[PDB]
RNA sequence: GGGAGCAAACCGGAUUAGAUACCCGGGUAGUCCACGCCCUAAACGAUGCGCGCUAGGUCUCUGGGUCUCCUGGGGGCCGAAGCU
RNA sequence: CAGCCGCGGUAAUACGGAGGGCGCGAGCGUUACCCGGAUUCACUGGGCGUAAAGGGCGUGUAGGCGGCCUGGGGCGUCCCAUGU
């Protein structure tokens, strides 16, 4: 069994970019795609697809980088540079709205799930509301 | 108390111009004129490199040596400087300034650091009418400081606010002459100001 | 100029020997063999080309490699044919990198060049003649492309980017850019141009690499008049 | 045009039928104080002559460093070695809160303001060696819109 | 109980300054078996179990298929990214 | 002498003195004690192949942890009002 599905499409997602594959596909939750959704408003991939491999459904995740690089190592930017899981199976996190982290003195995010949804930070915060803590992605 | 001793021998500590004593740390006599090297046997000799502290360190001792001031002093208007809103570095010498043995030496009253000192203590200032005998005074922006009629027509008061006929003063005063009052506008700040250091680095000293 | 379907000289080379990065480029294998997609070539050789000309143009210079002796000698010939460095019998501890120095040698190479034809020749013992004789005989193997060459060159143009890649590993550590005539046996990331094809084979070397030349002179000031190279492949049938 | 500053010089001591042979390396800044700054290390036979040498290495190994105002756009941890070095940084008038290697690299970059934690091994070699890639590594809401940007 | 060969202890023989040892000729417990105890270890991959992910090449064991290729399971070398 | 590192077997900037020098200043120094440095107990924030560190293995009880879709409830969690 899988212990935590977000950690592992996160990780999956770590995973993908870091060797500069295309795209990759993690078996589909409604959360999962709630969460890919927002990579997207924020660019962090270049979005996601549902699709069905071997009549099982899942979610290719159209990853994205930066440009050819000057020297040795040619290799791309991340733009993806740092994805954490945070709250997690037994290591629960919750964060009210006073408490909503700011990351990277502010250059990427947070995304929460909120009883009104699955957010960024400024958009919880600006929304006024708080909740679990899922992940941290600059 | 404060120091008491030469003077114009830290004039030549720091190695740069320090102004404690008047006409003379002034009229080629203060020795960074005869002889700009550090007192002591180890003089024209060549000194190894300032550790990273020295420097640090220096810095804030000049700064100090400068308006004539005990650390213990000088550290609780620190404190206070960090504590309090805007460019820390900056305030530490607002308030440096903000000294009324200074208000007055800055007002030409008496020529040195030392002397608006004495001058105070014994008693011939006032401000705003009142007196203060505190070299340690607060002194805010509405304050006319002024001298107290009583000594006033005095040989070292005469003399030295005649040689302040034509001279001029820092933009955050006004040393009316005719009343021998003075005016104290607003807070200086780095700009308006003088001095041979670097208040960055006396904050870097106290980071410690 | 350019040319099409040259599949009658080299579609594709190695066995399964690759490297997965090339992958793409592969169309698919046949009898264990590769097979390069010489259609996406095609667009390559174009924004390839498209780099050589505009440098060519605009004065600066390339500089050709393979000690490959697989093709050791159309890069002499094709790079005597533009007016530019060649390096031929073994590539060196530096030659851009440590260039300097590496300099120095071509610098005793004149030294020791018009020292003979006539004047002083022989106003030294001879213990110490075929001795001298035999400092420059030796800086004429190796240097002898890297002669013409004064600056750093303005390209790297390889044959086995894998065969040299103490070449291509130069390179970059000094910002020049990358042309090769790679094939699956290397590493497609590490050159900046690529020419998707044959490390191996005359046949292929030639074509390529002397076209390669077509365009480096055309515009520059010349014209197309079929190279001296062709007759160096009928050498090996 | 440039400050030439130079953190550590070291002694490094070889081995030899008939006894030791010593030796010599350089730990070298270079600024211009404006968001360029250099690490240098430089070793040979005599000290002088290693300083010199970083010296040079240093301007050739050249980050260029998004200021900001004093100060750097957003934190940063970084792993070099197991040196880790942290960077946050901070308002004008707090100074440059580090310690020798990490500062007199930011000093020199015309940093002002920033706030280091060393965490990890000491060493200084490390400690400066990190704290570079850590600049290396910083980027500006200009940056990151770049990247994201469709 | 069993006891062929081995072999702690132990008897002798060499050996060395000594030789309570390596060498030698013997030899009891034990080593074997039943049943009960002991629970130790460089009990070692000196690496806890599980699930997901993330280039390859090669050699090997055993299985399926449209069989000098493909696909599954195990042991082994090199090695991408990465770690240290 | 000495906090640690380590100083003295007739050139000791380290012992004792003197000159000078640095720091502070009606104080300054020693002791002891608490935080800190010490992410050296690591929640923020550490480790366990060779550094200290995987339990000899397994079975399995408490406990911890849980795949995909819908619906109800609102214990966790969140917001606002309010009292304290
Ligand atoms: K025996
Ligand atoms: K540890
Ligand atoms: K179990
Ligand atoms: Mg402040
Ligand atoms: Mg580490
Ligand atoms: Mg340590
Ligand atoms: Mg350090
Ligand atoms: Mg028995
Ligand atoms: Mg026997
Ligand atoms: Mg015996
Ligand atoms: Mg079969
Ligand atoms: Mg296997
Ligand atoms: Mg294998
Ligand atoms: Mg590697
Ligand atoms: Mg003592
Ligand atoms: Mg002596
Ligand atoms: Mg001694
Ligand atoms: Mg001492
Ligand atoms: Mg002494
Ligand atoms: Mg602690
Ligand atoms: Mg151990
Ligand atoms: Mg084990
Ligand atoms: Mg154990
Ligand atoms: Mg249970
Ligand atoms: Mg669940
Ligand atoms: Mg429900
Ligand atoms: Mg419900
Ligand atoms: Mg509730």
């Amino acid at each position: 069994m899988l212990t935590d599905p977000i950690a592992d499409m996160l990780t999956r997602i770590r995973n993908a970019t870091r060797v500069y594959k295309e795209s990759t596909d993690v078996p589909a939750s409604r959360f999962k795609e709630e969460i890919l959704r927002i990579l997207a408003r924020e660019g962090f991939i270049k979005g996601y697809e549902r699709v069905d491999v071997d009549g099982k459904p899942y979610l290719r995740v159209y990853l994205k980088y930066g440009p050819r690089r000057q020297g040795p190592d040619p290799r791309p930017e991340q733009v993806i540079h740092h994805i954490r899981r945070i709250s997690k199976p037994g290591r629960r996190v919750y964060v009210g709205v006073k408490e909503i982290p700011r990351v990277r003195r502010g250059l990427g995010i947070a995304i929460l799930s909120t009883s009104k949804g699955v957010l960024t930070d400024r958009e919880a915060r600006k929304l006024g509301v708080g909740g679990e803590l899922i992940c941290e992605v600059w | 108390g404060r120091y008491i001793g030469p003077v114009c021998r830290l004039c030549r500590r720091e190695g740069v111009k320090l102004y404690l004593k008047g006409e003379r740390c002034y009229s080629p006599k203060c020795a960074m004129e005869r002889r700009p090297y550090p007192p002591g046997q180890h003089g024209q000799k060549r000194a190894r490199r300032p550790s990273d502290y020295a420097v640090r360190l220096r810095e804030k001792q000049k700064l100090r040596r400068i308006y004539g001031i005990s650390e213990r002093q000088f550290r609780n208007l620190f404190e206070e400087a960090s504590k309090k809103k805007g460019v820390t570095g900056s305030v530490f010498l607002g308030l440096l300034e903000s000294r009324l043995d200074n208000v007055v030496y800055r007002l030409g009253f008496a020529v040195s650091r030392r002397q608006a000192r004495q001058l105070v203590r014994h008693g011939h200032i006032t401000v705003n009418g009142r007196r203060v005998d505190l070299p340690s005074y607060r002194v805010r922006p509405g304050d006319e400081i002024a001298v107290a009629e009583k000594s006033r027509n005095l040989e070292l008061i005469r003399q030295n606010l005649e040689a302040m006929k034509g001279r001029k003063v820092g933009p955050w005063l006004s040393l009316d002459v005719e009343g021998m009052k003075g005016k104290f506008l607003r807070l200086p700040d780095r700009e308006d100001l003088a001095l041979p250091v670097q208040e960055n680095l006396v904050i870097e000293f106290y980071s410690r | 100029v350019k040319e099409l379907l040259e599949a009658g000289v080299h579609f594709g080379h190695e066995r399964k020997r690759w490297n997965p990065k090339f992958a793409r480029y592969i169309y698919a294998e046949r009898n264990g063999i590769h097979i390069i997609d010489l259609q996406k070539t095609m667009e390559e050789l174009e924004r390839t080309f498209r780099f050589i000309e505009d440098l060519a143009m605009r004065g600066g210079t390339i500089l050709f490699v393979g000690t490959k002796k697989q093709a050791q000698d159309i890069v002499r010939m094709e790079a005597e044919r533009a007016g530019m460095p060649y390096v031929n019998q073994r590539w060196l501890g530096g030659m851009l990198t440590n260039f300097k120095t590496i300099s120095q040698r071509v610098h005793r190479l004149e030294e020791l060049e018009a020292l003979f034809a006539s004047p002083e020749i022989e106003e030294r013992p001879k213990k110490e003649q075929v001795r001298l004789k035999h400092e420059l005989e030796r800086l004429q193997k190796y240097l002898s492309g890297f002669r013409l060459l004064k600056r750093l060159p303005d390209a790297i143009f390889v044959v086995d980017p894998t065969k040299e890649a103490i070449a291509v590993r130069e390179a970059r550590k000094l910002f020049i850019p990358v042309i090769a005539l790679a094939d699956t046996d290397s590493d497609p990331d590490l050159v900046d141009y690529i020419i998707p094809g044959n490390d191996d084979a005359i046949r292929s070397i030639q074509l390529i690499l002397s076209r390669a030349v077509d365009l480096i002179i055309q515009a520059r000031g010349g014209v197309v008049e079929p190279s001296p190279s062709y007759a160096l492949v009928q050498e090996a049938e | 045009d440039f400050e030439e500053k130079m953190i550590l010089i070291r002694r490094t001591a070889r081995m030899q039928a008939g006894g030791r042979r010593f030796r010599f390396g350089a730990l070298v800044v270079v600024g211009d104080r404006q968001g360029r700054v250099g690490l240098g290390f430089g070793k040979a036979p005599e000290v002088p002559l290693a300083v010199q040498k970083a010296g040079y290495y240093a301007r050739r190994n050249m980050v260029e460093v998004p200021l900001q105002n004093g100060t750097i756009p957003h934190e940063i941890e970084v792993e070099f070695g197991a040196s880790k070095i942290v960077l946050k940084p901070a308002a004008p008038g707090t100074g440059v809160i580090a310690g020798a290697v990490p500062r007199a690299i930011l000093e020199l970059a015309g940093v002002t303001d920033i706030l280091t934690k060393e965490l990890g091994s000491r060493n200084p070699i490390n400690i400066a060696y990190a704290t570079m890639e850590a600049l290396r590594q910083l980027r500006t809401k200009a940056d990151v819109e770049r990247l994201r940007k469709g």
